[PDB]
């Protein structure tokens, strides 16, 4: 729920039992600190930092570097269909691969599944 | 120890509820499993408990009955199960049903967990106000149109969270292809599972993404939260990890998971601040034309397709535009969410919708062409169907044509 | 009505006590049940002006609208528009210090479920019995009108809830909290025999 749902809090839970509704409010020294969470986002590995690794580089290797240098955890590979097929198509579906092993390589058109903080 | 599994017992919900809990990849199955319905079952399914012999033991009786609930001996059950029919005609009988059921069993037990589906969000609140219900700890009830809202606008961000989350949750083994497709790389994804267990109490002083890649690097095992009265989705740099903080885990199975503890060594934002408000806002001030649609440029949002009309159920947009709308975004980066559907059933839930900003409405048909060109479906991050009608229809078959 | 329309804000900065709080499951379409005869002898003349009970409604305005037209000559009745699950707007009349709270059941006539009988009203007993204050709501005292008498095992938990005990040797109806329309039932063996109902009733 607290992931899926933006958030649930037992503040905001407590909240809606009470109200059943929702109201705005005001800017505070609280509850601006409150939007410091991580969210969902894809990045693609073609023009950022990593496209370097994106060659044959390890997954795991991505992964470490990542979180040692952004805190950016990353957790899944969208992958399309035909990629691992050698001959060229112009077919753009692409699965889901959950939890690669450290020992995986990159495509270079692969996009991740990834968590970023918030600024 | 022994279970109660009542409500809507019909034979493939039960088929795939036991094939689910009784995998056998599971670590002990001691528990036994009991069964309550007011209709005897069907020849088939005493088959099915022949087979499952010595595990699940059925009775003749109502949950709504105190004698009945003697009967199975539910204030030595460990916990009770409740099955809601998801394809009622009127969602909100089989919720009063289902609340009903909650009652009866808190009124004969005060102390007991109870697990329940929840067809509808807004009676969520009226089986909260239950006296003796008591979510911290442990009563846990799910809802149906909550956790598909959320994945869908989830998927609508990300594409594929959607099957990444519920891959996560559907208790597998591991099987190998040869053939060398996509098939053998997604099976070997789906493997993997949802764990918690307590971590080592030799991580005390460490940072979360120093453990993080700790673990990763020595046993293949990665973070995705910690229990804090609070869960905190992957903590950056300036959070020193407690004792006992109860570690999320994902794997393959619970093996590898027992590894960890045996270590050798102006009104912008909503008043609570978790999403952002805004003005109440007449229909009229979002209603668009085909024109203005056309002279509206719009590019990286989210086009959503709803079926239905006045006599139609109720679906809930307001908690699907929700996740979309918290406080996480910056104001700039949010994505504008674009209606085509009936006017005349989209005023019955315009009223939950008027406190979020970028919400745009098109009357019309989501088969219209020319509508779907006006909106510039083109360019759109997402594009959602949905059908508030797809349960109500008279033919049994052919559904969601 | 407009006069005695009360709204949430004006009702949390009024303060009530010892008054009398009903809440009233009804709408345009569900048949009347009449409150004159409620609030007639709570507002008798034996009683001194100044310890008169306060009255407060909470229910449909459309039902109040329709039962206004016999109502509007007693004082000290106010009306607030909205429903009795509402947390908030229980709050708002200050439950803790209202002497007794009445729910009815408008729509009990015309329903015809076998289940769902009640049913709002004791969600609305376990509401605000499950009422927190800064002091529970255990302690609130009410009173409910039922129509199954089967029902009577939920409005209370620590209670020995049997199906074959009959009404009154239940644990609701001995304390007094919860009442049927089934008991009025003896009367007529009542009078037939005697004479109380001329005078003493």
């Amino acid at each position: 729920r607290t992931l899926v749902t933006g958030g649930a809090t037992p503040e905001l839970e407590a909240l809606i039992a009470e109200e059943n509704a929702l109201r705005g409010g005001y800017s505070t020294p609280q509850t601006l600190a409150n939007r410091d969470r991580c969210r969902v986002a894809q990045l693609a590995l073609l023009d950022g930092p990593f496209a370097d690794l994106g060659d044959g580089g390890c997954y795991g290797d991505l992964f470490c570097k990542a979180l040692k240098t952004y805190n950016m955890l990353c957790f899944g590979i969208y992958r399309l269909r035909d990629a691992h097929l050698s001959t060229p198509s112009q077919c753009t579906k692409r699965y889901v691969i959950t939890n690669p092993p450290y020992e995986f390589e990159l495509v270079p058109t692969d996009l991740i599944f990834c968590l970023m903080q918030f600024d | 120890k022994h279970i109660v599994v009542c409500g809507h017992i019909t034979l493939e919900s039960v088929s795939n509820f036991l094939k689910d809990f009784l995998h056998k990849d599971r670590d002990d199955v001691n528990v036994e499993i009991v069964f309550l319905h007011n209709i005897s079952p069907n020849l088939e399914l005493e088959a099915l408990f022949k087979r499952h012999f010595t595990q699940v033991e059925f009775y003749q009786g109502s949950v709504l009955n105190p004698h009945d609930l003697a009967r199975v001996k539910i204030e030595s059950a460990d916990a009770c199960l409740i099955l809601a029919n998801k394809y009622c005609a009127d969602p909100d009988a089989e919720d009063a049903s289902n609340i009903m059921r909650v009652i009866s069993i808190k009124n004969y037990h005060p102390k007991i967990r109870i697990i329940t589906q929840m067809l509808q969000y807004h009676n969520k609140a009226h089986l909260l106000n239950i006296p003796s219900w008591n979510w911290k700890e442990g009563d846990d009830a799910i809802c149906l149109a909550e956790l598909k809202l959320g994945f869908i606008a989830q998927s609508c961000l990300a594409q594929g969270l959607s099957t990444m989350l519920a891959n996560l949750f559907s208790m597998r083994s591991f099987i190998k292809i040869e053939e060398d497709t996509w098939q053998k790389y997604y099976l070997e994804g789906v493997s993997n599972e949802m764990y918690t267990e307590y971590l080592s109490s030799a991580f005390v002083g460490l940072s979360f993404p120093t453990v993080c890649e700790l673990c990763f690097v020595k046993l293949k095992l990665l973070m995705i939260a910690i229990e804090y009265s609070r869960i905190l989705i992957n903590p950056g740099n300036h959070l020193k990890i407690q004792e006992g903080t109860l570690g999320f885990f994902i794997a393959s199975d619970a093996k590898e998971v027992k590894r960890a503890f045996f270590y050798c060594k102006v009104k912008k934002y909503d008043s609570t601040g978790m999403f952002h408000w805004c003005a109440p806002k007449e229909i009229e001030k979002v209603i668009l034309t085909r024109s203005e649609a056309a002279m509206t440029v719009l590019s990286g949002h989210v086009v959503v397709c709803i079926f239905g009309d006045v006599s139609s159920a109720l679906i809930g947009l307001r908690n699907l535009v929700m996740p979309l709308r918290a406080s996480n975004f910056h104001y700039h980066e949010l994505k504008h969410i674009v209606f085509v559907g009936s006017i005349e059933y989209l005023k019955r839930e315009w009223e939950t919708l008027h406190n979020f900003p970028k919400v745009s409405i098109l009357p019309g048909t989501p088969l219209s062409r020319a509508d779907l060109r006006a909106v510039n479906i083109n360019l759109c991050d997402m594009c959602v169907i949905l059908s508030a009608n797809q349960n109500n229809i008279d033919d049994t078959s052919l559904q969601d044509k | 009505i407009e006069k005695v329309i009360l709204t949430r804000s004006e009702a949390a900065m009024t303060v009530l006590s010892g008054h009398v709080v009903v809440c009233i499951f009804g709408d345009v379409s569900s048949a009347l049940i009449g409150l004159r005869n409620l609030v007639m002898p709570l507002r008798a003349s034996n009683f001194h002006y100044h310890e008169l009970k306060h009255i407060v409604f909470v229910g449909s305005i459309e039902y109040l609208k329709r039962e206004w037209e016999t109502l509007h000559n007693f004082p000290k009745v106010s009306i607030l528009p909205g429903t009795p699950l509402s947390r908030a707007d229980l709050r708002a009349v200050n439950i803790n210090l209202c002497d007794m709270c009445v729910i009815l059941s408008a729509n009990q006539n015309n329903i015809d479920d076998t289940s769902l009988q009640d049913k709002e009203c004791i969600l609305a007993s376990l509401n605000i019995k499950s009422m927190q204050f800064d002091t529970t709501g255990v302690n609130i005292p009410i009173i409910t009108e039922l129509v199954n008498d089967t029902n009577v095992q939920f409005l209370d938990q620590d209670d020995d809830d049997d199906p074959d005990t009959e009404l009154y040797l239940t644990q609701p109806f001995a304390c007094g909290t919860a009442f049927a329309v089934s008991v009025l039932d003896s009367l007529m063996s009542a009078t037939y025999f005697n004479d109380n109902i001329l005078t003493l009733i």
